[PDB]
């Protein structure tokens, strides 16, 4: 434009400092100290870990097949799912990794046995959610996108994420705790 | 007392928990084959990671 | 504790860095100054009559 | 949060009826094995939940 004449963002564009989206790579690079603690090794943590998409994309999926889209509605349901899915998960490989420290149990061993103990409540817990935030998967009143913005976040995901966390876990565990 | 998982009883609870103690085995040990042979399952990872 | 820690060498630097890192952190968002505000406040008024 | 509300109570309720079921013992003396297994257990979900 002629020289003399410049520019400036203002208000809603401005936004503001600061501000960056390096917050959940702290928060990822602190999820591993903490489980470093309850597992013992350094090795270990990946187990619960490598859960997170398991949870996500059907979170993904429910919203891209409903037509809606990222909110911030849709991303703390998704934070919930990161949490929930890996706090299962969290039971599982504690219970495996201590149902062969304190039974002293072979290579494999009740890995499987850790998902049969884990199995009844991980099924019961996700059934009461995605039952409870149904009517808010739909509901479709007052608030008719802001409710219904909040569930297809969760329902994708608790279907997603224990419907693979049963499979997927078990093999996290054994590929790495073998690994190293 | 030790062993009980109630498998059949009066109430329709007896229908289900044979139900679900039947469900349970079904598919408990299908890790089994899934865990022999991880790769088939360690790289359906990337193609949801992706 | 410290044979708790001893017991558990792995809290150990999971509470070390714990530290350091959201410590550390404090230093890329902390005022740098000389001195601590130690001066009295002052408002002065000013005029100016032509 | 009316879930990770609902999997704290529902993953200690149940994991004393399932070491009940399992060892026989009397209601409280598991509730404290089962315990005894899950109390580093809500120390990565109350430090990674946050």
């Amino acid at each position: 434009l002629p020289t003399g004449v410049g520019y400036d963002w203002t208000g809603m564009s401005y936004q503001e400092r600061s501000g960056a989206p390096s917050l959940y790579a702290i928060s990822l690079i602190v999820v591993f100290l903490c489980l470093a603690a309850l597992y013992e090794s350094w090795s270990i943590p990946f187990s619960v870990m490598l859960v997170v998409p398991l949870g996500v994309i059907g979170a993904l999926l429910a919203a891209t097949f409903r037509g809606l889209t990222n909110d911030v509605y849709f991303q703390v349901g998704l934070l919930t799912t990161i949490g929930l899915s890996a706090k299962n998960a969290i039971l599982i490989v504690e219970f495996a990794k201590d149902l062969m420290d304190k039974e002293g149990k072979g290579l494999i061993e009740a890995t499987l046995d850790a998902v049969r103990m884990r199995l009844r409540p991980i099924l019961m817990t996700s059934l009461a959610f995605i039952l409870g935030v149904m009517p808010l998967v739909i509901s479709t009143g007052a608030g008719s996108g802001a409710q219904n913005a909040v569930g297809t976040g969760v329902m994708g995901g608790m279907v997603t994420a224990t419907v693979l966390a049963i499979f997927f876990v078990p093999v996290f565990f054994v590929v790495v705790r073998r690994r190293f | 007392a030790k062993g009980d998982h109630g498998e059949g009883k009066k109430g329709f609870f007896g229908w289900f928990n044979r139900m679900f103690e039947k469900s349970t085995h079904h598919y408990t040990d299908s890790v089994g084959g899934i865990l022999r042979s991880t790769g088939r399952y360690l790289v359906l990872y990337l193609i949801i990671v992706v | 504790m410290p044979n708790f820690f001893i017991d558990r060498p792995i809290f150990a630097w999971v509470i070390a860095i714990i530290i350091m890192l959201a410590g550390g952190l404090a230093i890329l968002k902390l005022p740098v100054a000389q001195y601590p505000t130690i001066a009295p406040p002052a408002v002065t008024i000013s005029a100016s009559y032509p | 949060a009316i879930g990770l509300l609902v999997d704290d109570a529902i993953v200690v309720v149940e994991n004393v009826e399932r070491v009940m079921a399992e060892e026989g013992l009397p209601p409280k003396e598991a509730t404290r094995k089962s315990m005894g297994q899950i109390q580093g257990a809500l120390v990565g979900i109350a430090m990674v939940l946050s």
